[PDB]
């Protein structure tokens, strides 16, 4: 049986850590809701 | 229960201790996150309960207690946080530039961030706090590493 515990507010932090990279990906989408790579 | 607004945990105790399999927004009285997290199954919130009010397989998304109310979207140029809400750690604001998921239905905005599975559910924010939709549906690209979509639902 599944609960839920607040983890804080919703908010955009000024100077927060900046990473990752932004790739452009050729993607399917199932009938499942399952992603994949088409190549 | 509790209905404040922001993002919360979502627990379970069926296996060895409390184990996180996700997170969830909670906004205007409406618990949001992903299918794959709760399976569409009932959410405790203290004493109270919420129950499933739609939700989709194919989408990746289920609300509690009411209609999805998100409705914020990427603008294809700016930054983006993602709200991470880490299994046993702190919500912590990761900042990045989305790259795209291109399909045969369209373009959708794509966070390059790797998380643990728990984190599913987590949203994801632009400059004004809005949540433009939510992180843990996604892919391994060759290199091994994780990219997920920016799922967003549809406001009715
Ligand atoms: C062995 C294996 C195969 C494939 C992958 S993947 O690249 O497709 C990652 N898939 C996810 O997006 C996943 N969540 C998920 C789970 C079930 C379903 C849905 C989504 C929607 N339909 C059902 C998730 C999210 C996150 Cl944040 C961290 C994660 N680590 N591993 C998984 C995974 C990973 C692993």
């Amino acid at each position: 049986d599944m609960y839920i515990e607040r983890a804080g507010d919703i908010t955009w932090e000024k100077d927060a850590e900046v990473t990752g990279n932004s790739p452009r990906l050729d993607v399917a989408l199932d009938e499942s809701g399952d992603f994949s790579l088409v190549e | 229960g509790e209905t404040t607004d922001g993002v919360y945990r979502v627990m379970t105790r069926r296996l060895l201790g409390s184990t996180q399999v996700g997170v969830g927004v909670m906004q205007e009285g409406v618990f949001h996150t992903m299918w794959h997290v709760t399976k569409g199954a009932a959410l405790r919130s203290g004493e109270g309960r919420l129950d499933p009010y739609w939700g989709d397989v194919k989408q990746d998304l289920v609300s509690y207690c009411g209609p999805w109310k998100l409705d914020a979207a990427w603008d294809g140029l700016s930054e983006v946080q993602l709200l991470a809400v880490p299994p046993g750690e702190r919500a912590k604001n990761i900042q990045t530039l989305p790259g795209i998921f291109k399909t045969k239905d369209g373009d959708i905005g794509a966070v390059a961030l790797d998380y643990p599975a728990g984190t599913s559910g987590s949203p994801i924010l632009d400059k004004c706090g809005r949540v433009i939709g939510l992180y843990g549906n996604g892919v391994v690209i060759k290199n091994g590493s994780y990219v997920s979509a920016i799922t967003q639902g549809k406001r009715e």
